[PDB]
């Protein structure tokens, strides 16, 4: 993934919280996926607004927390790929 | 004005300015070699520098 | 390339000496650091705009060697009015000065 | 309420960049 956050103006993002819930397709098959709309501003806490990129519509979120996220997901798919992960993430 | 009209001297005209796209091009390109590597070999230079 | 048209019309606009009255009166509270960014911006915005619209777009002019054409003409046209007719004049000032082929003799025998 | 404002088109779409190249390096040709 790119370090290109939407900006959450309605210029740009047209209706961000007008409700309390995000949707997204996922993969070739666009599965469903929906998420809280909170922990979708957790990021615009990290965001670093000096930045701007595409037209001005996306920032860029703090190297710090955006690899934080990249390894989350790596750690994920990784997991996927193995066979002996744990059954919980506990 | 015997030994003075060659001291009247005006400047040349050149100017060494072009600008350098390089988001056009892609790919390296080649590039000369102008002067023999001397930091490497010294003491031999003489005696390889006729082969190739 | 685009906008020939709109840079002949600047063109005018520039030599019409009630322009020049007109940016006289704009050049109050002024600085050369901001003419020489809008001069760069605009240069910019018009090289933009070509890289984004030749991706989707085609100009009248479009032909299997693209816009290296219009460029080509540019230079040809800027060379026959500027470099050549600066070369008839020299031509004249040279045969007035030595005659026709002057610049070229050889250096005087000895 | 309505719109009034003339809205240029530099306040919504921001050309690039293209002038002077770009440096991937972020370093000065000196160093
Ligand atoms: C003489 C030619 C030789 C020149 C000297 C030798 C130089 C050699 C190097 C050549 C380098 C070429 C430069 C290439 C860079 C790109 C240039 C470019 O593409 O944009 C040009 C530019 C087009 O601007 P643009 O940015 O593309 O925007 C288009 C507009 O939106 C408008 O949109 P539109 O859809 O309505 O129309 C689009 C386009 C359409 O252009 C076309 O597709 C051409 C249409 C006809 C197809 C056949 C073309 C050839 C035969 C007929 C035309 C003869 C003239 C030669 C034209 C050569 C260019 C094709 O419009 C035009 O370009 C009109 C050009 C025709 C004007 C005719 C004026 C007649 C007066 C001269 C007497 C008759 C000719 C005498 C014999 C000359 C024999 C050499 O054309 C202009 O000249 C704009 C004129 C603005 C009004 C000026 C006031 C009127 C003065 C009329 C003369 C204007 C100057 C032309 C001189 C030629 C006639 C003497």
């Amino acid at each position: 993934m790119l370090n290109f956050i939407p900006k959450r103006c309605p210029s740009v993002s047209l209706l961000f919280g007008k409700r309390p819930v995000q949707r997204i397709e996922v993969g070739q098959a666009r599965h469903q996926l929906e998420i809280p709309v909170e922990t979708i501003e957790k990021i615009y806490e990290g965001v670093d607004s000096r930045l701007e990129y595409h037209n001005k519509d996306y920032n860029a979120m703090k190297w710090k927390d955006f690899m934080k996220l990249k390894l989350d997901a790596y750690h994920l798919l990784e997991a996927s790929q193995s066979e002996t992960a744990a059954k919980s993430a506990l | 004005l015997l030994g003075h009209t060659t001291s009247v001297t005006m400047g040349n005209s050149d100017i060494f300015f072009l600008p350098k796209p390089s988001n056009l091009l892609k790919i390296a390109l080649p590039a000369f070699v102008f002067m023999p590597n001397l930091t490497i070999f010294t003491r031999a230079f003489p005696f390889y520098a006729h082969t190739s | 390339g685009f906008h020939f048209q709109q840079y002949i019309a600047m063109a005018g606009r520039a030599i019409n000496p009630v322009q020049w009255t007109r940016a006289w009166r704009r050049m109050e509270g002024k600085s050369a650091t901001e003419v020489y960014r809008d001069a760069l911006a605009w240069t910019n915005n018009q090289f933009a705009q070509i890289s984004r619209a030749s991706q989707y777009r085609a100009w009248w002019w479009q032909n299997p060697l693209g816009m290296g054409l219009v460029l080509y003409g540019t230079y040809k046209a800027w060379h026959m009015i500027y470099m050549v007719r600066k070369q008839k004049k020299t031509a004249q000032l040279v045969a007035a000065a030595y005659g026709q082929g002057g610049q070229w003799l050889n250096p005087v025998p000895r | 309420k309505t719109l009034e404002r003339n809205v240029p088109m530099k306040e919504i779409l921001q050309p690039l960049w293209v002038v002077e190249p770009p440096n991937f390096l972020r370093q000065p040709v000196w160093k």
